[PDB]
């Protein structure tokens, strides 16, 4: 009566408050697919809104940590801006105490443990989102790090988060065996943009314009997020191919 | 605020602490990992798992060096051996390394860690760790010495042994394989051989993570000329160097 | 004047063929009085010796405080500590009292049991690890003693030829020290046995 | 299915979904309305304030409260919580203003509320609130204009609405915004501030209610946050008063 | 709310009498058995493990017997876990009063300590019990050997000989139709090798299943020495008696 | 923790109190008579197990100071709590105005302990019910105060507390008398063996008697001289 | 049902139901009534005793040298608010040399009810207080709801029968704020206020307590025989 | 369920609670008249040892 | 209809735990007390609830200082506190103000004393988990108000009465008070009317070892009455019933 109501065991080993959250991160119905190019790494994500009277401008789902390390965010709006900042504020205490700019690796850890703490306390909600940290490192390139509400995370070739991601888990899949080589290779950014998103618009069976596109590219020490215009430039250049 | 201060481990009606014994169950759901204990090193082995082929096992770590003598890995839940690893390394150095300024005794850190577990049996807001550890190690005076450091904070010294969710059918495989003379060589021979019936799905020297505590090597040392100090005697064996002996069964 | 200078006393160790030996004077008074002669300086821990001179609330405080650990790494790990994290253990010590320190010199004399091999160490005040194979003195009158070490001193003694040459070291330098002299103990460590020798040193 | 789930808040029910949270959502629907109309050079606030007895002394309460000297703050549902949430963003904001003496930022702003609501949902020992806010106002990077839910959700808006005649407010702003959808003018908003509060009168027509208005414009008001007062609140009392016939 | 999942651990039942107390004397009747007579000449401490295995290093374990201080060594009989930690409690206080008073600490004094111990979590702090009983074998010079057991209600009381764990009620009436006043070392070598082979659940009784020490006056210089006998010398002296 | 766990019952009680009480009747037995110049509290001790030491193992009167004696029935693990501020705070009498403590003093330090615990957040009040005696110095009247759970305190001509409390306090009301106690010391050791043989029985190996005279006197009595007084009794009975 | 346990469990009415039931506590209260003109407020209660030989029990609380409180709610919850009050009037004489502003007061006063009702462990606080005074801006009455909101009106009751008192003040509305600089007549335009929020119980010379405030009078309370001309 | 304590099913809820000391005197009156009883009883002083029955 | 916190309502819009605890001053033994012009009388029927009790070092009157003096029912472990508290609270104003503090002052004191129950907030430290259960009979003289009697109940509220009865014989004792009281009646015929009231809802027999007298006068300051007297004034109300 009391076993799945706090983050204790159960009879079964199992801990369904840790996994409410899991099941509360594909409720708002936002998609996302990351790659890791030759020397960038390119995340593309859907920019749904819904009414007329938001501004477009503000609604996001890119949040800029670093200049490395951006964060992409996938379930409710609440928990993501409290993960952002807890993720900001983190990467200036490093900067602070040992001296250069935080790798992503190590952020990725970071994040992990605060994730961990809060399934093991009893007046801590876990998170429920998923947080996906795309960079480039110095020492270890181009990095994708995936970390998720109970607090495990693992590195990757490429990532999807959402409820319809079953579905481009299988492109990325294909297409990564068919090329044998676990990075996708093309040495511009531009053209990874291109490439990643032609996987959205053959897996999800849409087509997309420009406010329905937000994109964030890592790159060599800077992070930016393409403004709407420019996303238009990228959407004519698939048009070629 | 906080007003959780009431342990949520309560003693159960007809005796046992139920949150020990539910956590027991959380350990064997997870990957069968196994140690093997020679005359001169100490032999650890666990099995990679990943969500799909797009995770890379190549940041993924399951088997960790608390400290250079002395290597830990897991079977249970992840998240909870991802703090419990650093927890591990940390009061490592701030009650050995701080006070007799040296890497403390196998026995000794075992002994630290079962009381981290212990205060996650007791205490408000908290339930038990979910993990049983080998805490495998080589300290100068109880020799090779293997541990297994479970949810219940109990210690037990160990020879050969298996925990996760292929422990029931590779420790009797166990029983009647070892003997009383074994190299550290002839002990991976084993231990490869039963982790082997216990996986399924590939087996590739990427997907077995495997080390041993052997002897020790100056090439891991960093640096030459104090003699006084050997080299890490943990060594992680790298993919190229466990596929040979992959081919060896 | 200052607060070693109150109390005195020395300490001195030596090394021989593997065996050492630590030595200390009786005396423990303050200022002109001398008090007493028969307040041992060495203290030992299982086969480890430490002696300590200095101020003398400190040097039985630290005396207490050396028991309480070394009882507590007994029990926990089942042997005795060697001397090379006995070191380790002064000093650290020492450190956590960095800001208003002990005002002592503790010295550390032993035998490693596992390779036979002699070991001595010193300190003074708040740290500092004093590395030798060779010797080491302590307390008020380390000018005396410092020079006789040197001189009479040839390696690799006989644990009998090692007795005769810290007892010479040890009186000559006691009794030209105005804050010792008064009696002398010489525990002569052989790692079979450790026989314990009151001198012959005249008295004030 | 398992009992429970509703008698707290850090709690999940077995779906994802919050509770209290999402009760805090209705406690939001009894309150008056409130609207903001997002001009070019400012914002407008406009919130009807209900005459509920003959008793009340009118023009002397007020729900639109200032924070600093450029940011309104206007706020529908439980009134005492309302205020609370406003009370914790002057302390916020003033700390703001002593570290790096300039008036903090609308999105600074935004950012500081918000973390503040959703904390408040994160422990099984405080109440949620049930409260939702529309404030803005005029900082050096041009005008902003947010809603915040009592959820801890909050985002940009060209017109935001609460409280009961929520329904006709939002329907209404958008035809206002395909009239102008090229911006429009700040002493201008404040006559269809008043017409989309007289319209949105009617889920609450039983009853007659005070019109307050307030204004942050750069162009009037030198983006400075003041009430809307004198001969110009009466011409748009007058106005909608023309439109509703 | 909060209030609403506290268990409420530490108030009394209708019987006047405390659910949590009773609970964890139960779940010691599970756990490893452990006997302890009080010669005249010694105690002899033994106790047999809970579990075994052939793979399981049997031969430098010592989870039942721990010693607390030079003089005073303990047998464990309950959640290992809660006792590891009580343990090195006691070992922290038996060297403090020996630092403050330059004294050996009488049996008498650190038992009524750790008894207060677990105590204090029955009568407040909205914690479980530690259920660990504990056995002490100890010699001070006042009153020679003393023996005693804690339950986790936080009482002691004094033993000549006691059983505690599982079989509690067939061990206790084995002892007393046996014991006499004028007993050694070694008469109570064979009685505590023999009520442990009465209670087994084992075909027979072997050797690294029992854990074994004694502490005797008999050691040289009329000095208490304390021994944990190795799994060898027990395998030899479970020859003597004839057990094997 | 700061949780209540006494808490007002719907009646007009406190649950935990009434339930304490129950605590001390599950408890072994405790009698109180004095006598012209002599406090007896005499306690009934546990022999149903066997091989229990006499002289290691605790008693169930514990000397606070050399003038006051306290004997307690009810939980043998709590009781200990009680005691050990109970013998501070002696201490503290000494210190701080000077003279020894007055056993009514002592009794109210007691009862404010056992009161405390009854309305503070985060205890249960203890189960545990005190029988405290003893002479104020320089004066010889026997005082003799029992104390409760509810944090209450009585003095008492003669009292008893533990199981079958009701049935000894009966005997009690039949033989001592209020006018005259028994006329010596050995009267009255006579009247306490004469009380405990009703419901203890079982020989003379469970019966107790700690006997104080005024002028700081303290004795336990040995087996032996208990044996004698049953052995009387039984007879002239 | 389960949701009235505590002070953080909302509520499918969009409710908390605490606050609800604190706000009943108001209602088994006695009656006072407060009129206001636009240069002096007057605070007419109704006492109660419990039995013949009882006392009446004190439901005016002079605040301040030009503050006056009256409860109408839970005794021991009116004696905490009061001390706050009093606090921050003089927290404000001495640190700022400034009367505190009733229109500020509400708002103090405000936020101390909100915190514990936000809070667990807590609880609202059951008592209404209509506060009057004299700052610079002329008379002010407030009324303070136990639900933390504070309104300003021109008169107000609370209490039992209250609704009667409301009507006599809604009808004797637009007489009595052009009566200036005349306490006689604001006080008895109070008195005939709270007499309609009677049922067998009158008016006497123990059971009425007034107490004014005024431009040209600084806080009084009138009581004994002091009320005895007004009736 | 709160569907049935609404009035027009449950018009009036009619509340019965433990009685006083002067209740409790009229009931045991009532008891006691079909019972052999002496005058020196006064129920008075036996419902007041009675309480919160 | 709920009752599952600590400090909550109530739909009615009581404290809960409060409204419990005003029915426990029914499980009271009485405490009258008569308020005239010449002083106030304080009499308790003290109970014996067996004879081998001694009933005269149980008292249930306590002097507060001088010129205040208080009679307590309920259960009395309660009343240990807060007359503590008060004791201590009437000597902070004479060494605050050199002077003899009022009863009404006093009193108010100690209602606040009693709502200070809760998991610790507002302003007002809580540290008791339910609250007290005693009510007080304050009595006293001021040089303000001449003689005052308080009744100070555990919701946190004070009256002043002429005449109030406490206990569990409250209501056969007030309904009394109410038709014998008149405004002005000396000192020596009032304790002869709590002797008369306290002895019509007697439950054992009126005489000296279960009745207490007690006065309050100015001149002489707070007296208890010794048994000598107490056992006169008793004898003088069955002889003056005698002549009627």
């Amino acid at each position: 009566g009391y076993d799945r109501h706090i983050t204790i065991f159960s009879p079964e080993g199992r801990l369904y408050q840790v996994e409410y959250a899991f099941k509360a991160t594909n409720q708002t119905n936002i998609n996302s697919l990351a790659v890791r190019g030759k020397d960038c790494t390119v995340v593309i994500s859907q920019k749904k809104v819904p009414d007329k009277l938001l501004d477009p401008t503000t609604v996001s789902y890119i949040f800029c940590i670093s200049r490395t390390i951006g964060m992409v965010v996938n379930g409710p709006i609440p928990d993501a801006r409290n993960a952002a900042l807890r993720a900001k504020a983190e990467a200036a205490e490093f900067r602070y105490k040992y001296g250069y700019d935080m790798p992503c690796d190590v952020l990725a850890k970071r994040m992990a443990n605060l994730s961990q703490i809060y399934t093991q306390r009893a007046y801590m909600r876990p998170l429920g989102v998923i947080l996906t940290f795309v960079s480039v490192d110095e020492e270890l390139g181009p990095s994708i790090y995936k970390t998720d509400p109970a607090g495990y995370y693992v590195g990757y070739k490429a990532t999807a988060t959402g409820p319809k991601q079953q579905e481009i888990t299988t492109n990325l899949e294909n297409h990564f065996k068919k090329s044998k080589i676990d990075h996708i290779n093309e040495e511009s950014w531009e053209k990874v943009v291109e490439f990643a998103i032609t996987h959205m618009i053959d897996a999800l069976g849409t087509e997309f314009s420009k406010n329905d596109l937000e994109v964030g590219v890592a790159t060599k020490d800077k992070f930016f997020t393409l403004s709407a215009e420019n996303i238009e430039e990228r959407l004519v250049a698939i048009a070629e191919q | 605020t906080d007003r959780y201060s009431f342990s949520l481990t309560t003693f159960s009606p007809s005796g046992k602490l139920g949150q020990i014994d539910y956590a027991l169950t959380a350990v064997k759901q997870g990957v069968t990992s196994l140690g093997i204990k020679a005359t001169n090193g100490v032999v650890i082995a666990t099995e990679k798992k990943s969500s799909s082929p797009l995770a890379m096992s190549e940041t993924l770590s399951k088997v960790s060096l608390l400290t250079p003598d002395i290597g830990a890995v897991y079977s249970g839940m992840g998240p909870d051996y991802r703090v419990l690893v650093d927890k591990s390394r940390k009061v490592a150095h701030t009650s050995y390394k701080r006070i007799y300024g040296e890497y403390p005794p196998t026995k000794l850190l075992v002994s630290e860690v079962a009381k981290i577990m212990q205060e996650a049996t007791q205490s408000g807001g908290v339930r038990p760790f979910g993990v049983s550890l080998l805490i495998a190690g080589h300290d100068e005076f109880n020799g090779f010495s293997l541990y297994q450091v479970d949810p219940s904070g109990s210690y037990f010294p160990w020879k050969a042994t298996a925990i996760g969710k292929g422990s029931v059918a590779a420790k009797t495989f166990l029983e009647k394989r070892w003997n009383d003379e074994l190299e550290l060589e002839d002990a991976i021979h084993i231990a490869l051989l039963t982790l082997k019936e216990s996986v399924e799905g590939e087996f590739n020297g990427d997907t077995i993570e495997l080390a041993i505590i052997g002897d020790e090597n100056p090439d891991l040392l960093g640096y030459t000329g104090i003699p006084t100090d050997k080299g890490p005697r943990f060594r992680k064996l790298t993919s190229q160097e466990i596929n040979d002996r992959l081919e060896a069964l | 004047s200052d607060p070693s200078s109150i109390n005195g006393g020395i300490v001195v160790a030596m090394t021989g063929k593997d065996c050492v030996a630590i030595a200390c004077d009786l005396r423990l008074g303050s200022q002109s009085l001398g008090v007493s002669n028969k307040f041992e300086k060495i203290f030992h821990y299982g086969h480890v010796f430490l002696g300590i001179t200095g101020l003398a609330t400190d040097v039985t405080t630290l005396n207490e405080m050396f028991r309480y650990k070394t009882n507590l790494y007994k029990l926990k790990e089942e042997r005795a500590i060697e001397p090379e994290t006995f070191t380790q253990l002064v000093s650290s010590s020492l450190y956590e009292r960095r800001f208003g320190p002990y005002f002592v010199g503790p010295v550390v004399a032993g035998i490693n049991s596992k390779s036979g091999k002699p070991f001595i160490a010193g300190f003074d005040l708040i740290g500092c690890i004093d590395e030798a194979k060779d010797f080491i003195v302590s307390g008020t009158a380390s000018d005396q003693l410092f020079g006789m070490c040197e001189s009479l001193y040839e390696p690799n003694l006989e644990p009998e030829d090692l007795f005769e040459t810290i007892s010479q070291a040890l009186l000559n330098a006691a009794d030209r020290d105005a804050l010792s002299g008064w009696g002398a103990v010489v525990y002569i460590i052989k790692k079979d046995e450790v026989v314990k020798r009151y001198l012959k040193m005249r008295q004030d | 299915i398992g009992t429970g789930y509703d008698l707290s808040n850090s709690v999940f029910s077995p779906d994802g979904r919050n509770f209290q949270v999402e009760y805090a959502v209705k406690a939001v629907e009894n309150g008056t309305t409130s609207i903001g109309i997002k001009c070019n050079d400012g914002v407008v606030f406009a919130v009807e304030k209900l005459i509920t007895s003959k008793l009340l002394v009118p023009q002397k309460n007020v729900k639109i409260q200032v924070v600093d000297r450029h940011i309104g703050c206007v706020y529908s549902g439980l009134i005492p919580d309302g205020r609370h949430l406003v009370n914790r963003g002057r302390e916020e904001a003033a700390s703001f203003k002593k570290l790096y003496k300039t008036p903090i930022p609308i999105p600074a702003f935004a950012d500081r509320l918000g973390q503040y609501v959703q904390a408040h949902t994160l422990y099984n020992s405080v109440r949620p609130f049930g409260v939702s806010t529309i404030f803005g106002g005029v900082d050096k990077n041009g005008a902003h204009l947010y809603m915040l839910e009592p959820s801890g959700s909050y985002w940009g808006y060209k017109g935001a609405a609460t409280g009961k005649g929520r329904q006709s407010a939002k329907a209404e702003l958008e035809k206002l915004v395909d009239h102008h959808p090229e911006g429009l003018s700040a002493r201008e908003a404040v006559k269809q501030a008043a017409k989309i509060i007289y319209l949105a009168h009617e889920d609450n027509k039983e009853k007659d209610f005070e019109l307050e208005i307030s204004w942050c414009s750069l162009s009037e008001t030198n983006g400075l946050h003041k009430f809307v007062k004198g001969d110009l609140l009466q011409e748009a009392i007058d106005f909608a008063q023309k439109e509703i016939n | 709310g909060s209030r609403r999942y506290d268990s409420r651990t530490t108030i009394f039942s209708p019987e006047g009498r405390l659910y949590q107390v009773e609970y964890a004397l139960e779940s010691i009747s599970h756990a490893g058995t452990a006997i302890g007579i009080m010669a005249s000449d010694g105690i002899v401490l033994a106790a047999e493990r809970k579990v075994t295995s052939t793979l399981l290093e049997q031969d430098t374990s010592t989870e039942k017997l721990y010693k607390l201080n030079d003089k005073i060594a303990v047998a464990v009989a309950g959640l290992t876990a809660d006792a590891e930690i009580l343990i090195n409690t006691a070992r922290i206080h038996a060297q403090n009063y020996l630092k403050t008073y330059n004294e050996d600490i009488p049996v008498e004094i650190l038992v009524r300590r750790l008894s207060d111990i677990k105590q204090g979590y029955t009568q407040h702090g909205g914690l479980r019990p530690f259920g660990v009983s504990f056995i002490y074998a100890g010699y001070d010079d006042r009153y020679g050997y003393q023996l005693y057991t804690s339950n986790p209600s936080g009482n002691y009381t004094g033993w000549k000989a006691i059983s505690v764990g599982a079989n509690t009620s067939a061990a206790q009436t084995l002892l007393q139709m046996d014991y006499k006043d004028d007993m050694k070392v070694d008469d109570a070598i064979e009685l505590a090798l023999k009520t442990l082979s009465k209670t087994t659940d084992s075909s027979a009784l072997t050797y690294d299943r029992l854990e074994f020490a004694t502490i005797r006056k008999g050691a040289n210089d009329g000095e208490v020495y304390q021994k944990i006998f190795k799994p060898q010398e027990i395998k030899d002296i479970l020859v003597k008696t004839g057990i094997t | 923790y700061d949780r209540a766990l006494s808490i007002f019952s719907p009646d007009g009680h406190i649950f935990q109190v009434e339930y304490a009480l129950e605590a001390v009747k599950r408890g072994t037995c405790a009698v109180g008579v004095k006598g012209k110049n002599c406090v007896v509290l005499g306690c009934e001790r546990r022999s149903t197990l066997k091989l229990q030491d006499t002289r290691i193992t605790p008693s169930k009167v514990s000397k606070i100071d050399s003038h006051v004696v306290l004997s307690f029935s009810g939980l043998n693990a709590d009781s200990r709590i009680l005691i050990e501020k109970a013998r501070v705070e002696a201490q503290s009498h000494r210190l701080t105005l000077e003279d020894p403590v007055t056993v009514e003093y002592l009794t109210r330090y007691v009862a404010g302990v056992q009161q405390r615990y009854t309305q503070s957040g985060g205890v249960r009040p203890f189960g545990v019910s005190t029988l405290i005696a003893g002479f104020d110095p320089r004066d010889d009247e026997p005082k003799l105060y029992q104390t409760e759970p509810s944090g209450i305190y009585s003095s008492w001509s003669a009292q008893t507390i533990g199981r079958n409390s009701k049935t000894v306090r009966e005997f009690l009301e039949k033989n001592y008398d209020r006018k005259e106690p028994p006329a010596t010391v050995e009267e009255c050791v006579k009247l306490t063996v004469r009380s405990l043989l009703e419901v203890v029985q079982t020989g003379a190996k469970n019966i107790e008697i700690t006997v104080v005279k005024p002028d700081s006197d303290i004795v336990a009595l040995s087996s032996e001289e208990i044996n004698q007084y049953v052995t009387q009794i039984e007879q002239e009975k | 049902n389960n949701y009235d346990g505590d002070t953080v469990t909302f509520s499918p009415t969009g409710r908390l139901f605490q606050v609800e039931y604190a706000l009943e506590a108001i209602k088994q209260g006695s009656v006072t009534v407060g009129l206001r003109s636009n240069t002096h407020a007057v605070l007419v209660a109704l006492k109660r005793n419990a039995d013949e030989l009882s006392s009446y029990q004190k439901k005016i609380i002079k605040c301040d040298e030009h503050m006056g409180l009256s409860l109408a709610g839970l005794a021991p919850d009116a004696r905490v608010l009061s001390n706050y009050l009093r606090q921050q009037c003089n927290y404000s004489s001495l640190v700022f040399n400034r009367k505190l502003a009733v229109e500020r007061a509400g708002h103090l006063l405000c936020d101390k009810a909100q915190k514990n009702t936000q809070s667990y462990g807590g609880r609202p606080y059951g008592v209404g207080l209509l506060i009057i005074g004299y700052d610079k801006s002329g008379a002010h009455l407030l009324e303070f709801q136990p639900s933390g909101n504070v309104t300003e009106l021109y008169g107000t009751a609370i209490g039992a029968r209250s609704q009667g008192a409301k009507t006599y003040l809604e009808r004797t509305l637009d007489t009595f704020i052009k009566i200036d600089g005349n306490p006689d007549e604001l006080i008895k335009a109070g008195v005939e206020a709270i007499s309609q929020s009677l049922r067998d119980e009158s008016l006497t010379v123990d059971n009425l307590s007034i107490a004014i405030v005024g431009k040209d009078t600084p806080f009084t309370i009138y009581d004994g025989e002091a009320v005895a001309k007004y009736i | 369920d709160p569907a049935l304590l609404r009035p027009g099913r449950i018009d009036r809820k009619v509340e019965f609670s433990l009685p006083d000391l002067e209740g409790r005197a009229n009931i045991f009156r009532i008891h006691s008249k079909s019972m052999s009883v002496e005058r020196g009883i006064r129920w008075e002083l036996i419902s007041r040892l009675c309480p919160n029955s | 209809e709920y009752d599952r916190g600590v400090s909550t309502f109530s739909p009615e819009g009581r404290l809960f735990q409060v409204e419990y605890s005003l029915e426990a001053i029914k499980l009271g033994s009485t405490a009258i007390g008569i308020a005239t012009k010449e002083g106030v009388v304080l009499g308790v029927e003290k109970r014996a609830t067996s004879p081998l009790l001694e009933s005269d070092s149980i008292e249930k009157i306590v002097e507060i200082d001088r010129h205040i003096g208080c009679a307590m029912s309920g259960l009395t472990a309660d009343a240990r506190s807060m007359i503590e508290h008060a004791r201590t609270a009437a000597v902070t104003h004479n060494l605050y103000y050199d002077e003899d503090i009022n009863v009404e002052s006093l009193t108010q004191s100690v209602c606040d004393l009693a709502l200070r129950f809760g998991e610790g907030a507002s302003g007002e430290e809580r540290l008791m988990s339910r609250p007290f259960g005693v009510a007080l009979l304050i009595a006293g003289h001021d040089a303000d108000d001449g003689y005052q009697l308080f009744h100070a109940e555990p919701s946190g509220t004070f009256y002043r009465y002429n005449a109030k009865a406490i206990g569990s014989g409250s209501e056969g004792a007030q309904a009394e008070l109410l038709n014998e009281w008149h405004s002005s009646l000396t000192l020596k015929e009032a304790e002869l009317l709590v002797l008369k009231i306290l002895k019509q809802v007697m439950e054992e027999k009126l005489d000296e070892n279960n009745a207490q007298l007690s006065c309050i006068t100015k001149q002489d300051g707070f007296k208890i009455y010794d048994n000598e007297k107490t056992a006169e004034l008793i004898k003088e109300l069955k002889e003056k019933e005698a002549a009627e």
